[PDB]
RNA sequence: CUAAGCCGCCCGGUGGAUGGCUCGGCUCGGGGCGCCGACGAAGGGCGUGGCAAGCUGCGAUAAGCCCCGGCGAGGCGCAGGCAGCCGUCGAACCGGGGAUUCCCGAAUGGGACCUCCCGCGGCUUAUGCCGCACUCCGGGGUUUAUCCC
RNA sequence: CUCGCGGGUGAAGCCGAAGUCCGCUGGAACGCGGCGCCGGAGAGGGUGAUAGCCCCGUAGGCGUAAGCCCGCAGGGUCUC
RNA sequence: ACCGAUAGCGAACUAGUACCGUGAGGGAAAGCUGAAAAGCACCCCGGGAGGGGGGUGAAAAGAGCCUGAAACCGGGCGGCG
RNA sequence: ACCCGAAACCGGUCGAUCUAGCCCGGGGCAGGGUGAAGUCCCUCAACCGAGGGAUGGAGGCCCGCUAGGGGUGCUGAUGUGCAGUUCGCUCCCGUGACCCCGGGCUAGGGGUGAAAGGCCAAUCGAGGCCGGAGAUAGCUGGUUCCCGCCGAAUCAUCCCG
RNA sequence: GUAAGGUCCGGUGGAGCCGCCGGUAUCGCGGAUCCUGCCGGGAGUAGCAGCGUAGUCGGGUGAGAAUCCCGACCGCCGGAGGGGCCAGGGUUCCACGGCAAUGGUCGUCAGCCGUGGGUUAGUCGGUCCUAACCCCGCCCGUAACUCGGCGCGGGGGAAAGGGAAACGGGUUUAUAUUCCCGUACCGCGGGGGUAGGUGCGGCAACGCAAGCCCGGAGGGUGACGCCUCGGGGUAGGCGGACCGGCCGAUGAGGCCGGCUAAGCGUAUAAGCCCGGGGAGUGCCGUAAUGGCGAGAACCGGGUGAAAGCGCGAAUGGCCCCCCCGUUAGGGGGGUUCCGCCGAUCCCUGGGGCCCGUGAAAAGCCCUCCGGGAAUUCCGAUCCCCCGCGACCGUACCGAGAACCGACACAGGUGCCCCUGGGUGAGAAGCCUAAGGCGUGUCGGGGGAAACCCGGCCGAGGGAACUCGGCAAACUGGCCCCGUAACUUCGGGAGAAGGGGUGCCUGCGGGUGCGUAACCCGCAGGUCGCAGUGACUAGGGGGGCCCGACUGUUUAAUAAAAACACAGGUCCCAGCUAGCCCGAAAGGGUUUGUACUGGGGCCGACGCCUGCCCAGUGCCGGUAUGUGAAGCCCGGGUACAACCGGGUGAAGCACCGGUAAACGGCGGGGGUAACUAUAACCCUCUUAAGGUAGCGAAAUUCCUUGUCGGUUAAAUGCCGACCUGCAUGAAUGGCGUAACGAGGUCCCCGCUGUCCCCGGCCGGGGCCCGGCGAAACCUCUGCCUGGCGCGCAUGCCAGGGACC
RNA sequence: GGGGCCAAGGGUGGGGGUGUUCACCCAUUAAAGGGGAACGUGAGCUGGGUUUAGACCGUCGUGAGACAGGUCGGAUGCUA
RNA sequence: AAUAGGCGGCCGUCGAGGGCUCGGGUAGAAGACCCGGUUGAUAGGGCGGGGAUGUAAGCGGGAAGGGUCAACCGACCCGCUUAGUCCGCCGCCCCUAAUCGCCCGAG
């Protein structure tokens, strides 16, 4: 196989085609999902996917609809009390 | 080991290539500068008066 | 003859330079126009471990913006809030300048001068004690058992350097020290002079023995100064 | 090999087009006292100087 | 009438000396001429012939294109062939002046692990042209930027 | 300085005398013997052999755009 | 009053050419038909290369081409054997 | 200075495709064994405590013709060789101080060196290329046609002789 | 002609050449292991074997066939000798026409020769980003530069790192993700409609088409180490049924085919999260670690991968049958299930380790900030449609003949990526399927020897061989029992030693829905010399020296006791430091700061490391002596040169510390008591006179020291003695478990090492047909005794001898 | 048994330590003789000793180093 | 055996005696030597003898057990069976091939 393949950050699939010949597909490895940013958790409403399969999507169905969408329910909570407080 | 075996690891890139400047393959690669005329080192040529190879050029 | 190690180390070959790319970047106070007249607050972020500091290191992000990394002393919080200036209290993560600091304090991470950004006791497990305060020169204590004086105005953290105690571990294996000394690039393994040639170390020789005493002058010249360099004394006292 | 410069791709074609025979009539014309060039050469023996 | 073998003469093979030849060298009193380049040099890469590989010469007008003058019937290089064409509206050839003159190269708007690529503004309908390196000199503008003309 | 003129020099280059006369050898005369001619030209080369007179050329002369040099004439500047 | 193709410049010629070394750099060998190609038309043999006749040329000088030494090899001849 | 031959010395430049060191980015190592820390469980006695079984996968751990790497003995084959360092059997390491690849840096009294004067392009007690250079030597070798006339010496003084 | 030579006669040749006088010169050849060219004997000889021993029979072609082509049979690799594809090579690629040369033989053949042709991209790669690092401009240094350099501004830097987008069928002699057909996707721009601007459903996690253009900020992803384990899935494989074909006896049975890409739509698993809930004489849970009032059991619900499913898609691919068959074609059927094993290939989570912390940037998504228009209007990340997507590489080998090593080189590069069935733990060994090959390329003959190299066996004895058990042999896998001295308590350890092992007929156990699949036991019968029957596959034990261990080393005669190592200890340095490169500028250690940086020695671990500072060295002081220039004073000079003195730093002299600094640690006077012994013990030359340990040693001359053990026999080995020529405490002393291709001695067993050698197998050797050299070569080549430069094939006197 | 003469046809062996020749020792034997042949015999073998390049110990030297002092390792070309 | 020998026989002044080719080892590296060659048992073949292993394939019966305790499967044992296979040894039988042909040779 060619050396840029011979890599691991390929993932190699045996495929039969209809023909009966035997082909090796390639592709990338899917990224890791999002995290919260102060606490490190995994959050919810962003599908995991490279940039070509986030574009495929609208706007809506990457990210929850709720504000502060980067931080996960506990962590919105805990912001949105303390901004209550002292604003108050 | 140190000949036979030691000759065939010569497949990796070559030392020097062809020169843009001078048309002779002495173009070190690797550090960018010719070994030949200075190419891509000195902006005039390299000569030395113990050198008789520019002089071979022209039967001089 | 051919050239010493040492000698080849100051030309800065590969074999020899710092691979200070691998780091998390330098350590320095935050500039003195800042610190000075006014004091902030900063919150401690993250800590995290320097390939090549000897000690851990932490994340600050201050009030005004400016994110900077410190060395972390014993007991530091992730998320706990620190002050930097002339009115920050007295507690371990504050840095304060050292007319400021009652004496008998453990301090560390102390400017030489006013604003340089601090170069004295950063290893782990290191302080300094604070001793007297006068109005021209503050007296501290230094690890090597040392008492030097500082301008009033140089900048210090109270504390203790977090990570000491490593030497209590042995490293027990060839290959630990190896990993250890790849790490900065320190040059790794020894030889020894006296089982070189003659023609690389004074010491060399066929007969693996000194032929000459091993304390050397200080004034002699570059390739020359091997062995016990200006030594008061030898021995086992 | 398999990814060759535009400029070496060149080179190779040039020093291949200069690999050929004398022609017969070249050689009639000259009544046999021409029947070869110095830049003659065999891939396998003969390589070339880049 | 001795088989192999040895020496000598003749003829033959192998080889390339000797002899003769010379459009090439070497040396020299005197005589002539002595710099080329941003109006883009010298060296080089690649192309260019009906049959064309090397050398030589030329540059996409590519062993050549145009004008004045000299020579006067042949010409299409080294290079003895086939075919064909050019020339008396003066060719070939020679001296002078012009046109074309790819790419790299001081190479210069920015890059070179390949003498190949990617750029920014005016003119132009568009084709397609003209400008833009660094270090300075003499000026102008303002944004005072060594930024622009 | 040349609106102007004259001259010199100055690219290719042009002119430049005298046997292809008999006999012999020869594949072929530049050779041998005989009979001639020019020559400021008998330096040298080619031509089917070794050639003053077969051809180029030499001895000696001629022409030449641009450029360069000198001069005439007119118009100016400057110095003692 | 230089050399005359192992000489003379390395190169009398498709010579700083072919070739050697990663590189700096190093660097050969190789001239001659005849006056004119008139460069062998035709015949027999051979798979071919070529051989034998026959032609050209004053002379094959036959292109593997001016002369053709020596070393070396094959045959005949004379001597020994 | 009749001709040839040195080991060597000096100047300026060229090399880290081999090999030595380090930096950046990557690929790889069948199968089995042993069983460290940690976490536990069961039977009886209970003032103490005895007996039995599990789990767990650490190691510059073990065997191993996996791949790959090395080169101990035969002082085997070969030794104008397949080869200017090879081949066979035997042997050693084989999760680590491991093996390999692409892009980089360190250049000659210098580099690199787990230190053998080892390695730095078949060259290393100071690389290669060209120049000084036709270096020098009391040391070795060579010095080309004929005839005719006379015809030696290796012993005294002085020289780092 | 004494000659160096000259001149004549006879042939070839076709164009120049000579005598005499006087000048000039690269002016005379056997040597220089001389230079250039050519040619000899060696020689029709060596080689064309060893690591994979491969061909044979018919037919064809062609002038010519061991070597070219087709069929059959026999073989080889089969974890690569198969498949795919880098660097390097550069046309070696394909067809046709050929054999002058090349090919280790031949040749009709070819990687050879001649003639024509061959590489098609929006999707694959470069191009984009940045890493180590490099370059240019300013600046500083340099006599100067094309030289050296810190700091700023700019640019480059990966064809295996990051990074927009495509798959299947067919087509050519040679190109395919590129060409044709079918079906898709990404980037930019454009034309409609719509969501939104101005909208909703959930308590919630969240579900949604959920405005447009410009600038900025934040978050996520890009984005990562080593070891190990669970769960889900897919390739691939196994068994059964049933449609077709082949083989088989048109028996039983065996073998072949029964296929399915991207792209669209669609869900759960683990993790995490949300709402209800309110526990402990605890509860729940994992393979394991674990979780709980800081919210557990238990209920519902959200978000979440690889895959599967449906379209794509049966007209396509595959298998089969029939009509036509001079030639060229045309049609009709199957292409369906079940049950298992299961990856090193994918997805997802646990856990453990670091004195080791295992990249950056472009890009992409979301949110938030301000700014700009939008109302008979603005307008998409939503649905439909149209236009444009440049430049360069694309053939082929990829190696036992397409690369490097001069080669069609048994080496190196590339083991760089992958491996069906059986036995088996196994990617081992052996056999075999697919795929490939008969080109690791000279063939033929043969009791056709001797001898050499590889292999098998060998009676009786068993190391008597040899420097030495070199080489070979013995053991060998798995299960059970059973295991010593010593020890750092982990080991030694598979110590040692003993028993069993096949096949067949049934039972029982584990997990399991299963009589599926993989394992674990029991009883009986039976065969052989031999049941791990081939293949695979440790021999063992007891002493001594050295080094603790793993590891590294003289590429090409030394792999070791040498080097390294963790540990010990000593020295310099508080930062503009200590040490170091340089001509300087500047720089390395340094994105560092005494638990640190730099510099020596010893070298795990256990017990310890004694005396000496006179000598050399280093450090501190330096009152005092000496001590250069400069300065001052007097003399001298119409001014100087010059002479005398004063001041006088560093350095030496001088004083003190310092031995895990270099190194040393003797001698006598003596010694008495018992005879030797002299042991305690007292004193002087110079600093002190070797302490604890070890000792004929890797150190011992005499030496094979003496005594004891080992043997029948002991220059050996082990223990001891001390007379230590010439041991000794960090150039360390002593001891030491484990480890060792280190040196060394002994015991059992084993054996052709040997007594004493003998058979057999394959490859050479030998003959025949081909291609065909080299090392070397004064000429030659019989002996005895002599002469001689003292050891003659060649000389002297004899002897012998056909080629 | 001791001494001596003629006589060279044949034999004169096997083992232990040591690289050993030699010498010593063991059991047999009639005996277990001394020497020459380039200290016969490496284009016949082996490579243990000796005599390079690596390394350790003792002694000497300030040192690089040395030791007819020990000790471990260290290549043997052939087509007559 | 350089005094390079003796004797018997055959041939010569076309021709005695040989060589290649042919079937085989009492032999052997090539050469050479030895037997046989239609005047024949040299080799092959057929038959027989004598040997070496150790009782073939096929069939019938039994078999520890299983199975509906039936059919049927079954390692292995027994009889046909001193079997079968082979023989680089021997005897008899001209059934096949030792044929055709070429060459040297004293005068
Ligand atoms: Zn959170
Ligand atoms: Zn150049």
């Amino acid at each position: 196989m060619k050396p840029m393949y011979r890599s691991r950050s390929w993932r190699r699939k045996y495929v039969r085609t209809p023909g009966g010949r035997v082909v090796i597909h390639f592709e990338r490895k899917k990224p890791k999902i999002a995290h919260c940013a102060m606490c490190g958790r995994p959050l919810n409403g962003i599908p995991r996917g490279r940039p070509v399969e986030m574009r495929k999507l609208p706007k809506t169905k990457k990210r929850p609809e709720r504000p502060m969408p980067h931080l996960c329910p506990r962590c919105m909570r805990k912001v949105m009390k303390e901004q209550i407080r002292a604003q108050l | 080991g140190s000949g036979t075996a030691t000759f065939g690891k010569r497949n990796s890139t070559p030392t020097h290539i062809r020169c843009r400047r001078c048309g002779r393959v002495s173009y070190n690669v690797k550090k960018g500068y010719c070994a030949a005329c200075g190419f891509g080192r000195s902006r005039r040529l390299r000569k030395y008066r113990w050198s008789k190879k520019w002089k071979k050029k022209k039967n001089a | 003859g051919k050239s010493l190690i040492q000698q080849r180390r100051g030309k800065g070959s590969p074999t020899f330079k710092s691979p200070s790319h691998r780091f998390r970047g330098a350590v320095k106070y935050i500039p003195l126009n800042y610190t000075q007249e006014k004091t902030l607050r900063g919150v401690v972020e993250e800590i995290m471990h320097d390939p090549g500091r000897t000690a851990p290191v932490a994340r600050v992000k201050f009030e005004n913006g400016i994110e900077k990394l410190i060395i972390a002393p014993e007991g530091l919080l992730v998320g706990q809030e620190i002050y930097i200036g002339p009115d920050a209290p007295i507690a371990v993560g504050n840095t304060l300048p050292l007319a400021k600091i009652p004496e008998g304090t453990y301090v560390y991470n102390i400017e030489g001068i006013p604003g340089d950004g601090g170069k004295y006791v950063r290893a782990g497990g290191t302080y300094a004690l604070v001793v007297s305060r006068e109005p021209d020169k503050v007296i501290v204590q230094l690890p090597s058992g040392e008492l030097k004086a500082f301008n009033p105005m140089c900048r210090a953290t109270i504390g203790v350097v977090a990570g000491g105690g490593r030497l209590e571990k042995p490293l027990v294996k060839a290959g630990k020290a190896y990993y250890k000394y790849k790490a900065r690039n320190k040059f790794w393994p020894t030889p020894r002079g006296v089982k070189m040639n003659a023609v690389n170390h004074p010491f060399g020789g066929k007969e693996h023995h000194p032929g000459k005493p091993t304390t050397t002058s200080r004034r002699a010249p570059p390739g020359r100064k091997v062995g016990h360099i200006a030594a008061r004394r030898t021995g086992r006292r | 090999a398999r990814n060759k410069p535009l400029a070496k791709k060149l080179r190779l074609a040039k020093a291949l087009k200069q690999n050929r025979r004398v022609p017969v009539w070249v050689i009639v014309k000259t009544n046999r006292r021409v029947l070869t060039h110095p830049k003659r050469r065999y891939w396998r023996r003969t390589k070339l100087k880049e």
